[PDB]
């Protein structure tokens, strides 16, 4: 099942241990893969003690639907992922924010969901876990230790986050009026007006195809096309000390920059290496991550590269008749 | 999977010295190796976890280092009541390893035995068999034997000893050595001496009785 | 306040099957893992097998994997092996340990006192307790199988100056120790001293007096 990028599953020694904010964007990937970011984001939100993840990290995290293409891209971005490299806001849940059916929320201590004007995440607390249907936390005999494993966390969709390629107010709203002009139908979505009804029908689950261009809200979409483009840019790359784990700032700056350190076939080709000196050692190796490359979609007679882009469940309200 | 190895596997050192222990394992383990400490007749006991945190409410004296293959446990200053044996394991991999173990000796002054003599019991004899112990008390170091004489004539190969382990305070041993005859053969001589040699005393020691 | 107490070791014969428990208490039992971890008479650690919190993942070492059966019950508290098949390598100690996590992790932060399993074809026989005459005294405990049996003095009245040996196996392939004691000199008359001499694997209960004689 996918694999770490870098660091393997934590196995954590002490529930009450702080979390380091760390520089370096391999430093960064490593508490992504061991999801330190989703125990950071439940002690902040929640009040919850230790980590979610032991043994099974970023990897054995649980997704609905549970067949996930981009699960098996362990390189692809999700939300809460992004979220710790700073690129978006995982806010925490309100009581007006709806969660969707379909989910088996039993037993899960935190879950994701993007929404249309954002991306929002539910917390439980020490020793509670979500009740099947997630409305409420619940005595959970089996979390007292605060060393709990992967599955635990559920993210709702299948979702792939990155950097976009920020677009004019002109193509957003232009974007905005043709998926206006494909959803006639829908008045809002997630509480959020979509088109103007007046006549609209109770909330129902909405599973659609959507992108973040990172405006006032996203765009959702019936007939698309998506590309993966390559662009061997530094952060396709993630750097680690053989023993010692991923690289300091300071070093994975100098081997991508300096053509100085070690790689695979394609880091030699981008910043460059060097062979022929390697004693005993270790200095810092830099690794391609596996990810099928930036997807850019073409949607209305455009084309754009967006922060976000996935099909997840929303909830809509449609037109009266 | 992994295999674990320590060494020394044995270790002598006195009170106030410094002690260090070594374990190795066959594969690359991180930080994710604890250190167990076993004293006399109790179970294991957690000293330190992840290669160098001191578990709750064990002495700032021992600490641990290491990342990868090669780690070590130290003992800042020696104390009679660390008297155990010490073992390592990896908790990288599920299937979780042990080290073969390192037994830590307390070196001290030395002391000699306080010896005694016991005769068989009635309650014994009309079983046939008779059994004569002699004990040796509270003495350092362990080397030391005793020598049977049933009428001034060496007993041989018809006792056995047995040791107990080293004090958690005195750091001293004590030692039985019970010599095991018929009824019929304890019934024909009269004298029955225990004589104990040790660095303790300056001439041997007898303890003898006549039945 | 964290106690976890086993029981269900005694002799077996080769190819016997025998059920150990270890009782937990003090602790929330069901949001822990929990190992089994054996040590044969005069040898290391070995871990034998680990539990998640709630039983759904279960772990074994190659040396008992088909053999042992790890379970528990999450009510009652208490910790199970069930060990089939059983060989003479399987002779040890076996110790119950509390981890630190739901997710078996390899942190023994908490041990039993252990049990005792054995495991030949040979027979029980309880133990011949003789007396033995600052003086010494104690008490000769003969000719038992199998191991252990618990020497007492004077109902645990008694502590300081005892040594209980450890047992010898003698030729016969019974086990023979002695338990000794040293007591001030003026306790003749003044005091009176009783050895407590257990053997539970045959039951034997014992409590000799020793006393000078003339
Ligand atoms: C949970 O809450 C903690 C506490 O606020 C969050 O950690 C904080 O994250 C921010 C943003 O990455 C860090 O800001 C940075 O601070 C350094 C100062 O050393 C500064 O140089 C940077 O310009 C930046 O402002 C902040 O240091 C960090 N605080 C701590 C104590 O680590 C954490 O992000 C929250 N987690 C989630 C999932 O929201
Ligand atoms: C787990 O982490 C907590 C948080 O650092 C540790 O608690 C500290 O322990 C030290 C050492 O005794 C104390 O001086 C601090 O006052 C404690 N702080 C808090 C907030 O509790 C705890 O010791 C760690 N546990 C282990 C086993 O190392």
């Amino acid at each position: 099942d996918s694999g770490p990028i870098i660091c393997a599953g934590p196995i954590h020694s002490n529930k009450s241990a702080g979390i380091p904010h760390l520089l370096g964007y391999s430093e960064k990937i490593c508490q992504i893969d061991r999801l330190i970011h989703v125990s950071s984001w439940l002690r902040n939100h929640s009040q919850f003690q230790g980590y979610v993840g032991q043994r099974g990290g970023r990897s054995q995290v649980s997704y609905y639907p549970a067949e996930n293409s981009y699960s098996r891209w362990s390189g692809l971005l999700s939300p809460c992922d992004a979220d710790w490299l700073g690129m978006l806001v995982v806010k925490k849940a309100r009581e007006s924010d709806m969660i969707v059916p379909g989910p088996s929320y039993k037993g899960k201590v935190f879950f994701e969901r993007p929404t249309f004007d954002g991306y929002v995440g539910w917390g439980c607390g020490s020793g509670k876990s979500r009740t099947e249907s997630g409305e409420l936390c619940s005595s959970d005999s089996g979390t007292s230790s605060g060393l709990l494993p992967s599955d635990r966390v559920l993210w709702i969709g299948d979702v792939a986050c990155q950097l976009m390629t920020p677009i004019p107010e002109e193509t957003f709203l232009e974007l905005k009026s043709f998926s206006q002009s494909e959803f006639p139908d829908i008045c809002k979505i997630d509480g959020i007006v979509f088109n103007q009804c007046e006549g609209e029908s109770l909330p129902q689950p909405f599973d659609v195809a959507w992108m973040d261009v990172g405006h006032s809200h996203k765009i959702i979409m019936r007939e698309h096309k998506t590309k993966w483009v390559q662009e061997s840019s530094s952060k396709d790359f993630v750097c680690y000390k053989e023993g010692t784990g991923p690289c300091s700032e300071s070093e994975e700056k100098a081997c991508k920059t300096s053509g100085s350190c070690r790689g695979d076939m394609q880091f030699c080709k981008v910043a460059g290496c060097e062979h022929g000196e390697e004693t005993s050692e270790a200095k810092c190796r830099c690794s391609l991550v596996h990810k099928p490359g930036e997807v850019v979609v073409s949607y209305g007679g455009m084309r754009v590269r967006p922060k976000c882009y996935g099909f997840s469940r929303m909830m809509a309200t449609l037109h009266h008749h | 999977d992994i295999q674990m190895t320590q060494s020394p596997s044995s270790l002598s050192a006195s009170v106030g010295d410094r002690v260090t222990i070594t374990c190795q394992a066959s594969q690359d383990i991180s930080n994710y190796l604890n250190w167990y400490q076993q004293r006399p007749g109790k179970a294991p006991k957690l000293l330190i976890f992840e290669a160098s945190n001191l578990e709750t409410g064990v002495p700032s004296r021992f600490s641990g280092s290491g990342s990868g293959t090669d780690f070590t446990f130290t003992i800042s200053s020696l104390q009679p009541e660390d008297i155990a044996t010490y073992y390592c394991q990896q908790y990288e991999n599920l299937l979780y390893t042990f080290g073969q173990g390192t037994k830590l000796e307390i070196k001290r002054t030395v002391a000699a035995p306080s010896v005694f003599i016991f005769p068989p019991s009635d309650e014994q004899l009309k079983s046939g068999t008779a059994s004569v112990v002699c004990l040796l008390n509270n003495f350092y170091p362990r080397e030391a034997k005793v020598q049977w004489k049933v009428d001034n004539a060496l007993q041989s190969g018809n006792s056995q000893e047995s040791v107990t382990e080293q004090d958690s305070k005195d750091s001293t041993y004590s030692l039985s050595s019970t010599l095991t005859l018929s009824k019929a053969d304890y019934e024909k001589h009269k004298v029955y001496a225990c004589e104990v040699t040790h660095q303790g005393l300056s001439s041997p020691v007898t303890k003898s009785f006549n039945r | 306040e964290v106690q976890l107490l086993e029981s269900g070791g005694g002799l077996v014969q080769p190819g016997g099957s025998l059920r150990l428990s270890c009782a937990a208490s003090g602790f929330i039992f069901s949001s822990y893992a929990m190992s089994w971890v054996r040590q044969a008479p005069g040898k290391g650690l070995e871990w034998v097998s680990a539990i998640s919190g709630s039983g759904g993942s279960t772990y074994y070492a190659d040396s008992v994997k088909g053999r042992f059966t790890i379970s528990r019950d999450n009510s009652k508290n208490t910790l199970y092996l069930q060990m089939n098949s059983l060989r003479d390598e399987d002779t040890a100690v076996y110790y119950c340990a509390k981890d630190r996590s739901y997710v078996s992790s390899g942190f023994f932060d908490d041990w039993g006192q252990g049990t005792l399993v054995t495991v030949s074809s040979a027979s029980t026989k309880g133990p011949s307790v003789f007396p033995l005459a600052t003086a010494a005294l104690g008490c000769l405990v003969k000719d038992y199988f199998p191991e252990p049996v618990t020497v007492s003095w004077n109902s645990g009245a008694l502590t300081s100056g005892v040594h209980t040996f450890p047992a010898v196996l003698q030729s016969s392939g019974l086990y023979s120790l002695s338990s000794v004691v040293t007591v001030p000199s003026s306790s003749l008359g003044t005091q009176t001293y009783i050895c407590n001499v257990n053997h539970k694997p045959s039951n034997t209960k014992v409590d000799k007096r020793v006393e000078p004689k003339s």
